[PDB]
């Protein structure tokens, strides 16, 4: 899980 | 003829319109800007979902913000007078009111301002828009348990009307993305226009977007930081009229  | 309405926009011109994807995955290394893992997956997600709404969708990976710019500049040049409407998806990093090319940042009133009424002529009155999965900042959301001026001779309307943008997330908080699935954002707009476009007016599409998207998702992170959080779109309407996909044959 990333964050843009 | 009969009494007639104009509560919605037309929607049966000869095409729907163009559907633009730019998809920057990789970004120059002095950026320091990490690859956006998933968002193949919202890109493929979307090229598919438009196309069964029967947009022309074109997709574009990597641009430089040159490249950006000059591909907006372009396509508010084309002839849109057999269109009906205009959808632009963005999948970047960002953040509030900038989407970054692959080098450096875009102010998004930069690219939208193409398709304003008086500088697209032939998308005036006609629904022009942009889909926006990006950062707005870097906040995070923690969630809780659950008669001079009437009547004028000579019409005009605003060059800022007929714009709808859909941002993947609230002004100032992080927008999230999971590496294998893809955005929370544009994996739930996906699902609810293949269900619901012949159905249903489009705020009202997004509106069950907000709720899955709200409902649906949490990170989870071994960074307590990052950890438990939760993400509300956000529907930014100028529009003036109703908006179907669909039209009576």
């Amino acid at each position: 899980l990333e964050t843009d | 003829s009969g009494i007639s309405l104009d509560n919605s926009y037309k929607m049966d011109y000869p095409e729907m319109g163009l559907c633009i994807i730019i998809n920057n995955k990789n970004f120059h290394k002095s950026t320091g800007m990490t690859s956006r893992s998933g968002t193949d997956v919202d890109a493929a997600n979307l090229r598919e979902t438009f196309r069964n709404l029967k947009y022309e969708v074109r997709n574009k990976n990597d641009l430089t913000r040159e490249e950006i710019v000059e591909l907006m500049r372009d396509v508010s040049k084309e002839d849109h007078s057999k269109r009906s409407s205009f959808v632009c998806v963005l999948l970047s990093h960002g953040e509030e009111g900038i989407i970054f090319g692959t080098n450096g940042p875009v102010d998004l009133k930069k690219i939208t301002n193409f398709f304003r009424g008086d500088r697209c002529r032939s998308l005036t009155g006609k629904p022009k828009l942009f889909i926006i999965q990006a950062c707005r900042g870097t906040e995070l959301d923690c969630g809780i348990e659950t008669g001079v001026d009437d009547d004028m001779a000579c019409h005009k309307i605003p060059v800022e009307a007929d714009f709808l943008y859909a941002y993947s997330t609230a002004p100032g908080y992080y927008s999230w993305r999971n590496s294998k699935d893809g955005s929370w954002f544009i994996q739930s707009l996906c699902a609810m226009l293949k269900q619901y476009a012949d159905k249903l007016e489009f705020m009202h599409i997004l509106t069950r977007v907000n709720r899955k998207v709200a409902t649906e998702f949490e990170s989870f992170s071994f960074d307590a930081t990052f950890h438990a959080k939760k993400q509300i779109p956000c529907i930014v309407s100028m529009l003036t009229k109703e908006l179907y996909f669909y039209h009576q044959l």
